[PDB]
This record gives structure tokens, sequence and C-alpha cells, in this order.
């Protein structure tokens, strides 16, 4: 019998989703992942699955699926790919060249853009090196541009390593809030729980 | 490559089912699109995203994407549904492969006008112009879809709303240059190394997505087309 | 490619108010419109980065509001003795170079950075055509391995244009003019950051400028310092 549905319905529908420097890592397991329902969800704009096909995905068991959600601009969705550089690809979220999941994403310029000043998100414009594949840097220390100690100051040597977006409703596509959720798949030496409807 | 019934049939009152076969490289990883073209008039979008329809398309059309093949359905066809139906999908090899066309015959507001055709000397050619009127040109992409007289459709090139990455076909690669300039929402396509096998209409088609149809593999379609010029090189 | 008036001399300092009309949008997404006072000779100097937001300098040139689809930089009441060419670059496109504008002659009359961090170059006097010449901009101030560096070249007559951008540690984005024939390589992690010619195609005769910060996605960085460039003078 088809019971114990996945909590994916609670993931793809919310008000405040996440930021790119602090992205969720929901470990979903022990359910019949019906990816056919994930197709006829809200009108997504990207369902590029790199590893396998969604038709054959419903016939393969898995151990646990890592759902990672964030919000980026329109011209940045291209950077969420198995191997690519960018201000968001190597500083906030990087995917290895083995991603067996999907890059599901959709425009959300209906509830993530109000005309009051949207100083809510950030994208970590400053960094010291490229982030490890699937790494999250939840830090707020003032970025030090070398050659001088900084016990916390903002001028001419040390700046805020984060910068907020400027999402506004009266803009064009490309500068609009786009919610991107990736589903990393894995199979360790553990019994597979999530298989799919049979 | 897409397999499609070349010329099917049908009877009035009941329904038919036009199908389209494609490998997992184009349809299995993307979304199919069904376009309708009446004999004489410019083509128009019929079904996009495999389950959605534009505001102009009524409920008389339905689509399904079961597996690696697409299936169309026209519940209760009539004399008005006697037109050509084309399939189209973005293959993962940076190309836009179209169908062949289905002669489903049963015998019982923004203008996108373009110009720049005319018979020219072979080998060389001229530029292909295009225009519009107040439709937020920056927030949409443009395609070039040439169609030989009486033949089917095929994709030439695509320019995204950003104006950056662009993709060309397997035959028009290199010797073609597509660009956009936001003077009056124009589109310039320069052609080189003419082989006289280009006698078509060269529709300057409008889309609805913003980026190149390789990152947005679920919304890419084609909005209201424009009356293209009959360019007949003929050497 | 942007649209700027070739010159502006009528009514000096009263109704000049030059502006870079045409951005296909509400003047970019990041809302950052740059204004560099590129005086002939020395390197350009930062004047306006945000809408107006005039930094520590001359205060008689402000009010660069985005009037409709253009940023009308109010330059009236500034002065009546200047011979320079101003520039404007405003965009937010991912990996889209050539963001600078055409040469705007804002000469009101016409007729009538050194000790900050550092300024050094290579001095490419009589460059052999092609080859591989390395140009360094050793900075004894801020770390040349932590901040974002850039390279912008300008040729006699033609305006400025973005040529090279390098991020913190893991990006080597090149411009569309070189398209790959230019190989950016950061120098010693505690000394400097140099460039590489790699068999130019006779178009790299323009003079170079190693900018300490990004131009289009601009950040204040405390102070905007440039370096005096060198004339390549190819001999093809």
């Amino acid at each position: 019998n088809i019971t114990n549905l996945c909590p994916f319905d609670e993931v793809f529908n919310a008000t405040r989703f996440a930021s790119v420097y602090a992205w969720n890592r929901k470990r979903i397991s022990n359910c019949v992942a019906d990816y056919s329902v994930l197709y006829n969800l809200a009108p997504f704009f990207t369902f590029k699955c790199y590893g396998v096909s969604p038709t054959k995905l419903n016939d393969l068991c898995f151990t646990n699926v890592y759902a990672d959600s964030f919000v980026i601009r329109g011209d940045e969705v291209r950077q969420i790919a198995p191997g690519q550089t960018g201000n968001i690809a190597d500083y906030n979220y990087k995917l290895p060249d083995d991603f067996t999941g999907c890059v599901i994403a959709w425009n959300s310029n209906k509830l993530d853009s109000k005309v009051s000043g949207n100083y809510n998100y950030l994208y970590r414009l400053f960094r010291k090196s490229n982030l490890k594949p699937f790494e999250r840097d939840i830090s707020t220390e003032i970025y030090q541009a070398g050659n001088k100690p900084c016990n916390g100051v903002a001028g001419f040597n040390c700046y805020f390593p984060l910068r907020s977006y400027s999402f506004r409703p009266t803009y064009g596509v490309g500068h609009q809030p786009y919610r991107v959720v990736v589903l990393s798949f894995e199979l360790l030496h553990a019994p597979a729980t999530v298989c799919g409807p049979k | 490559v897409l397999t499609q019934p070349p010329s099917a049939s049908g009877t009035p009152g009941q329904r038919v089912t036009i199908s389209c076969s494609g490998s997992s490289s184009n349809i299995g990883s993307n979304t199919v699109n069904w376009y309708q073209q009446l004999p004489g008039t410019a083509p128009k979008l019929l079904i996009y995203s495999n389950n959605q329809r534009p505001s102009g398309v009524p409920d008389r059309f339905s689509g399904s994407k079961s597996g690696t093949s697409a299936s169309l359905a026209i519940s209760g066809l009539q004399s008005e549904d006697e037109a050509d139906y084309y399939c189209a999908a973005w293959d993962d090899s940076l190309n836009w492969v179209f169908g062949g066309g289905t002669k489903l015959t049963v015998l019982g507001e923004v203008q996108l006008v373009e110009s720049g055709g005319g018979v020219v000397q072979p080998g060389g050619s001229l530029r292909l112009s295009c225009a519009a009127s107040g439709f937020r040109f920056d927030d949409h992409a443009m395609h070039w879809v040439r169609q030989a007289p009486g033949k089917g459709l095929e994709w030439v090139s695509v320019i995204s709303g950003d104006g950056g990455s662009t993709y060309y076909a397997d035959s028009v690669k290199g010797r073609f240059s597509i660009s956009r300039d936001d003077s009056k929402n124009s589109l310039y396509l320069q052609m080189n190394s003419l082989r006289t096998e280009d006698t078509a209409l060269y529709y300057c088609a409008k889309d609805r997505s913003y980026g190149p149809p390789d990152v947005f593999n679920y919304e890419y379609g084609m909005d209201v087309w424009g009356q293209g010029t009959t360019v007949t090189v003929s050497s | 490619v942007l649209t700027q008036p070739p010159s502006a001399s009528g009514s000096p300092g009263q109704s000049v108010t030059i502006s870079c009309t045409g951005t296909s949008s509400d003047f970019g997404g990041y809302n950052s419109v740059s204004w560099y006072q590129q005086h002939p000779g020395k390197a350009p100097k930062l004047m306006i980065y945000e809408v107006s937001k005039r930094p520590s300098g001359v205060p008689d040139r402000f009010s660069g509001s985005k009037s409709g689809n253009t940023a009308s930089l109010t330059v009236s009441g500034l002065q009546a003795e200047d011979e320079a060419d101003y520039y404007c670059s405003s965009y937010a496109g991912s990996n889209n170079f050539d963001v600078f504008g055409t040469g705007t002659k804002v000469t009101v009359l016409g007729g009538g950075g050194g000790s900050e961090v550092q300024l050094v170059e290579s001095g490419g006097g009589l460059i052999q055509p092609g080859g591989s010449l390395r140009l360094s901009c050793a900075a004894s101030g801020f770390t040349v391995s932590s901040n974002y560096m850039s390279w912008v070249r300008q040729a006699p007559g033609k305006g400025l244009e973005w040529v090279s951008v390098i991020y913190s540690g893991g990006s080597t984005y090149y411009a569309d003019s070189v398209k790959g024939r230019f190989t950016i390589s950061r120098d010693n992690s505690e000394n400097t950051l140099y460039l590489q010619m790699n068999s130019l195609r006779a178009e790299d005769t323009a003079v170079y400028y190693c900018a300490r910060g990004e131009i289009q996605p601009y950040y204040y960085y405390g102070m905007d310092v440039w370096g005096q460039g060198t004339t390549v003078t190819v001999s093809s």
C-alpha cells in the first residue's frame, strides 16, 4: 500500500525559504518518493536532472535524499551546475561533478519582493578561497584583507564579507527572486529506505 | 531527431492522438512543445510545458509526457483543427530539434513584424531585421525559425533576454551572427557563406523565458510569432 | 554598449548635466552607476559609484539621480576650468564586459593615489609584436591576494573597456575581446599580481591599467586607487 508520503509538500511551499550562506539540508528518508507528483507542482521553470531520468527515478531505491534550498537571482541559476564558477557558485554553494539529483528552481517574484527595502538576504561577496563541494560557511566575522589585524572594524582594511540583495517588484526577470532547491542523492552501505511507488 | 507521423487522418466529431517519439537526450531530460500552423498563416503556440496551454488555446487540446514520448489529443476535432502540428524540444547537445509535421486533415497584442529578405547573390547575403512594439524586450528571448515553402520548421539560433550566451544550429554554426539592440526592440541576424539552401521565411519568433533555453528546461516555449519575409536566394 | 553624448560644452556649468541614457532597464539591477573623471594623462579618478553618493573629494558634483531610464549626474555649478573626458559604466550582467561608455567630452572651458597604496607597472616600451609580456602592479598596501583585482585597457581615441577580472581565489574570468588568448595568473601570494600577453593579435596596443577593485559590481573599498599605465607600442 502507498502510505507515509514524503514531506516534500512542506518543502516546496512556504513563505521564507532560506539564504545562500545558510541553506537547509533536510535529510528525507523512509518514504515512497513519488517524483511524478513533484512534476505537477507549482509552475517550476527548471527541472534539469543531471544524474538520471525522472521516469527511471521512480524505480530506483535510495538511502536518504538531501534537500538543499536557497534563493538566487535570475542570472545566477546558470551557476548552479555540476562544475561552474561565479559569485554564487564558488562562494555560497558548489556542486561536484557527480550530482545524481536535480536542480529544481522556480521564480518567486510574488511573495519575496515587497516595496519596503529588502535587506533580508545576502550572498557573501567576499571570501578567502573556493568553498568545498557541498560546504556551508555560516560565519559573520569581519573579512580581513591581510597585512593588518582586525579585532572588528570597518574602514580601508576590513569590510563586511556579506552584501544584501535588492529584490524589488518593479524589476525585470533576471533580477527577481528565484527559489532553487537541489536534491542530492546518495547510496552508502546502509539499507535503502526511499524507493518510490510500486 | 524527432519521429512524428508525416500525414495522419481523422474523422469529424471524435478525437485523434498525434504522438511524437524522441530519445532520452531531448525529451527525456526536457519538456516538449506542440505548435499549430494553419496553411497560409504564421504558426502559433498550442501547448507548452506538456500540461499547460496559453490564454488563446482553448480546452480542445491536451498533452501528456508519459515516458520519453509525447502524446497530443484533440477531444472533438472539427474543420478548424485541420492544420499542421509540430513537435519541438531542446536536446542536451545545445540544439533545438523540431518535429516533422502532422497533416491532421479531416474533409468531413504586440506585432513582431520583420523584414530584410529579397533575392540576393549566392555565397553572400544581407542582414535579417526584426522589430516589435512595447513588450518589454529585455524580459524575453528571441528565436529564428526558418521554414522552406511548403516544408517543415527548423530552429536556427536563439538570443536570450540577457544578450549573452547564444546557441546556433548544426548547419548555421559559425557563419551566422545573431544580436539584439534595444533601440526599438530590434534583432539583427547576419548570414555568411550562403549555400542557396536557405529559401525560407525566417520567422523572428518571440519566446517567454529570459535566459537561454538550456538552464530553463521547463518554461521554454514560443510566444506570438511574426509575419516573416519570403527570402528566396535561388542562387 | 551604452549611449553617451560625444561632447558637452554649451552652457558651461549651468545646464551640462551629462547622462548615460540607455540601459534597457531601470539603470541596472545593483543600482550602481560609475562615473570616472578620466583626465588626459593620469589614470581615471572615482567620482560617483552609487546613484550620487559622492566620496571624500570635490562636493560640487552630485545628485546623480536615475531620472526615468537615465542617470542625470548634476554637474552644474561645479567649475569653469576643466579639460577631461568623463565615463559611465552601469550594468549587472553576469560575465558581460565592455560596460564602459563612449568618450564624453565634458570640457566646460577647454582651453584653461601616489602614497595611498602603491603604483607600479612594467613599462612596455617598444613591445615585440605578440610574444608574452608580463605586467605587474605590486601594491605595498592592501593584500594583492585577498581583494578583487581588475585590468582595464584604453587605446588612442577609443574609450575604456573591461579586459580582465580576477576574483579572490578561484576565478579567472577573461573578457570577450581576448576570448582566451589572454592567461591571467596571480603572482606571488605576498608580493604582487601580474598579467600575461600570450601572442597578442595587434589589438593589445592599448595602454593598461591595473585597478585595485571591480568596476561594474562596484564596492567602495575605502578608496579607489589606480596605477599609471604604459604604452605597448606593438611592432607588427
